[PDB]
């Protein structure tokens, strides 16, 4: 699982975060947000769903071999690191993405 | 919904250390638990996994053989025994409950372990 | 001519009578309100004592009926063993599926013990005294009497009568080695486009659509004897690898025991106390047919340990509707059906094989 | 189905639910009102077969014969109402009922005129014509056997039942040599078994191996008993079946007995037959190694009614196999008279 | 219960002759009939056999092929067609009903046949 | 089938007539009596049985390949020629004995 090193946007714009890897067509992907100096927080699970309590501006989708996280109307409190989380072909060994730094100007 | 782990500290290379994680607020014998570590300033990294009753155990390749995971369902305790530590193992260690869709994913707080002399 | 019977229609208040052969669905209880009579008090006591002196420590029951019979007879056995001054105690425990085979057989005593009664369920006896030597009937006792030293399949039914108020059963200790289930309680019938293989514990139904296929099964036990061929329909030109219920679990060696696209279910949830095999989706789930789905493995449960359901499954070359098992703890799927995108490391699987 | 039953042997009764198979051969009543596919459809099929060079129909069982006999008049009226010069005449049946190589064709379009049910439409009889369509009778010279249809009807979905009085039939679309499965019922319960249909009632038992006990036949079909309705059908040799496979005998170990081979030359010309293992009245059978080989079955009485007393067999097992027909008692192929010339006796002239 | 046969006479060798036997007093169609001849002053000799329904016929080896036996259950008559006669066929021919167990055996009176 | 050429018996004694041949063990044998000038008369059928109307002095039996006829108390009303009647191995060809002449003195 690989992700771009960083993404920089402007307030009111949209941020696209990509996580590409094999065995992704056959497995789910979870997205985690970790603000500076805290424990990570789940924002998207099973590639399209959001848990209760997460702003409705968070959306994600998967297609073929690439899962994407979209930040619609990105604001300033979204400065964070995002990690896609999934498994390997056997479903026995889990793995984290390299992580993406989001800077909102 | 409370995960408290402890047992970290400074250790000389080559020694062994044991970590623990106490759980409360849910039925502990119904969920699988993970161990995740994070180097200072770098990204998350998976370590180990244990089934909902300790029957199945899987470890990451970089730590395979050296480490071992276990749980005690009677007293809601999760433990990780670490052997033959090296300098690459210096990182904060977590105690997670991930992959439980719409049932919540809860993390611990982290116990820093540094390996040097 | 010996058997005459009438069939009623509650919908139209109609009756049809005649003579023939009648097969009844006796697997609901098959155990309640019964009066078992094994070989004889002295005969059975002598057989047990000779078995104990020969190195046989216990018994592995072949079905629930045998366990019930032992439980009902243990008191008189203990009394008679006490009377003859034999330091032996019979202990009867619970039965756990599946009921594995034992390589031993109860012997046929040449002479019975020369003290005691001449009938069962009588004499208003006094309870015996527990000893240190225990002859254990199946329970959680596979540490002192290993499976390698247990008897198995030692009785033959002689009469299964239906009395006015209580119904008698007459047993007898066989004389030869055998692996076949008792043929005295098996009933098989086919009439038009419906069939059934049945006995005291199984009720297996098959139908004809464009081919004869399995329809549904109802098992209250998992025995491991072999279904007799003389009580089986269409036994030729069939290979072991396509029977749904495995031959090792007393499955009929029949074309009626098949379904297109499925092979033998060696690793189903055979640890359950009671199953119902039926071809229907587990509630709240959906199954697709895709060529990219994973290979077959051990059976999986529909709900995880916490209790949430998995709602995406695939199979490689199976046919709808899917094969599923219905137990008390939930719904399982056949070996051919695996989750579409959910890692199997977070699911409940079966740890038993036939 | 729900029901209750009694067992006079053990003197006990019981009730419950399950599957029951009824003997409707012995005390054969006629409790069914058959009716084929449709008047216009059946008429169209008959007409098309007539223009396809098929001069008649050879019934596969007594059910088909009774069906034709009942619907003859309606069919003739329908045929006349469309101006078709063709009459259907139904004769009697005689055993065995030999096969025919033809089949009735399914008509693409039904006839335009007529009614749409097998109910009496004031029964205005038709008129005799030159062309005739013979259903099995004594008409082999007129319509040879190699020009007749055979086994072309097939019972419909819910067309047979325990609580039923009408059986539905229709013309099939395929070629087969198998007896109709919709009327077959076989069951084994403990130490008793039976294979049966509307014409056969074959009983088996377990003494020390499974063996034939007695049979009761009111017809001699020549279709093939389907394997899906047979018990213990594997590892069996066709030379050991008592009732020949070519006479719709089930291919099973229940159709055997020790010491006997297939009875290819029994008295299969009789109207009603009962197979049982018991000496014919006033006779005695011995087992000796100095007796003749197998041959055509012989009747125990001479043409004048004289009874032959001493018989023998080579390797057969007592009690002997015998056929009980209306005209007398016949013996199996293995049993021959002892000290008696066979030219004086009456033998079966038919073979399967 | 009586059997009357006729058709005898003197014939030349190489010619043909036919004999008939009329029956009455019993159901003719239930019984098998035999032909037996006896040379003057010599022993009896079997000739031919026909079953009750006429389906099976058997002839002695000495007269095999030359003779032919038949019966008519409608007219209560059986006949013997003889062809290619010879000198050794001069005998008195009977028309018997034998091998009937306790039902009694009956014979005709004979018709002398001479070949010159 | 063969028979003795002739038999002579003193009155009051008993004579034995023997018909010896193959296939007798598997076949019955009838005995016929023919006085001079008459048609033969059945005497013994199925080797041991007397038809009604025959003197009780007539008896017979078979043993292996020998069929024997005995006239108990031979008297003058027996001067006759006796023939044995039977069939060959397959019951399709019948055969008469060579015949014997009985003389009382």
């Amino acid at each position: 699982l690989t992700q771009p090193p960083s993404v920089s946007v402007s307030p009111g714009q949209t941020a696209r975060i990509t996580c590409s890897g094999d065995a992704l067509p056959k497995k789910y992907a979870y997205w985690y947000q970790q603000k500076s100096g805290q424990a990570p927080v789940l924002v998207i699970y099973e590639d399209s769903k959001r848990p209760s309590g997460i702003p409705e501006r968070f959306s994600g989708s998967s297609s073929g071999t690439m899962a994407t996280l979209t930040i619609s109307g990105a604001q300033v409190e979204d400065e964070a690191d995002y990690y896609c989380y999934s498994t390997d072909s056997s479903g026995n060994l889990y793995v984290f993405g390299t992580g993406t730094k989001v800077t909102v100007l | 919904v409370e995960l408290i782990e402890s047992g970290g500290g400074v250790v000389q290379p080559g020694r062994s250390l044991r970590l623990s994680c106490a759980a409360s607020g849910f039925t502990f014998s119904n969920y699988a638990m993970h161990w995740v570590r994070q180097a200072p300033g770098k990204g998350l990294e998976w370590v180990a996994f244990i089934s909902y009753d300790g029957s199945n155990k899987y470890y990451a390749d970089s730590v395979k053989g050296r480490f071992t995971i276990s749980r005690d369902n009677s007293k809601n305790t999760l433990s990780l025994q670490m052997n033959s530590l090296r300098a690459e193992d210096t990182a904060l260690y977590y105690c997670a409950r991930v992959f439980n869709g719409y049932e919540g994913d809860y993390w611990g707080q982290g116990t820093l372990v540094t390996v040097s002399s | 001519h010996h058997h005459h019977g009438c069939s009623v229609d509650f919908s139209k208040k109609e009756t049809r009578c005649g003579t023939g052969v009648f097969v009844y669905n006796d697997v609901e209880a098959w155990r309640d309100r019964y009066k078992y009579h094994p070989d004889s008090p002295r005969r059975l006591a002598a057989a047990v004592k000779q078995a104990w002196e020969d190195g046989i420590c216990g018994i592995s029951s072949v079905s629930r009926m045998e366990n019930i019979m032992w439980r009902s007879v243990e008191g008189e056995l203990n009394a008679i063993l006490e009377e003859n001054g034999v330091q032996l105690t019979v202990v009867v425990g619970s039965v756990k599926n599946p009921m594995w085979r034992g390589p031993q057989r109860l012997p046929v005593p040449v002479n019975e013990l020369p003290h005691g009664w001449k009938a069962w369920g009588k004499s208003y006896f006094v309870r015996a005294a527990k000893t240190n030597n225990s002859f254990v009937v199946d329970g959680d006792t596979l540490k002192e009497c290993p499976l390698k030293h247990r008897a198995w399949n030692s009785f033959l039914v002689e009469d299964h009568g239906f009395g006015v108020f209580h119904t008698s059963v007459w047993l007898k200790v066989r004389e030869d080695y055998s692996l076949e289930c008792d043929p005295a309680v098996i009933g098989t019938a086919v009439k038009g486009k419906e069939a059934v293989h049945s006995d005291l514990g199984y009720w297996i139904e098959s139908e004809k659509n464009d081919t004869w296929r399995l329809k549904r099964a109802h098992l209250i036990e998992m025995k491991t004897c072999e279904w007799p061929k003389s009580h089986t329909l269409w036994t030729d030109g069939i290979e072991e690898s396509d029977l749904i219920i495995p031959k090792s679990l007393a499955g009929p060696l029949s074309h009626h025991n098949t379904r297109e696209g499925y092979r033998t279910q060696m690793k189903g949830p055979w640890h359950s106390e009671e199953l119902e095999i039926r071809f229907e989706e587990c509630p709240g789930t959906k199954v697709h047919v895709e060529e990219t789905c994973g290979t077959r493995g051990p059976s999986l449960r529909s709900t995880t340990a916490s209790g949430r359901v998995i709602e995406e499954w695939c199979c490689r070359e199976c046919t709808m509707p899917p094969l599923s098992f219905r137990a008390k703890d939930g719904c399982w799927y056949g070996m051919e059906i695996r989750p579409r995108k959910e890692p199997e490391s977070n699911l409940v699987r079966s740890m038993v094989t036939a």
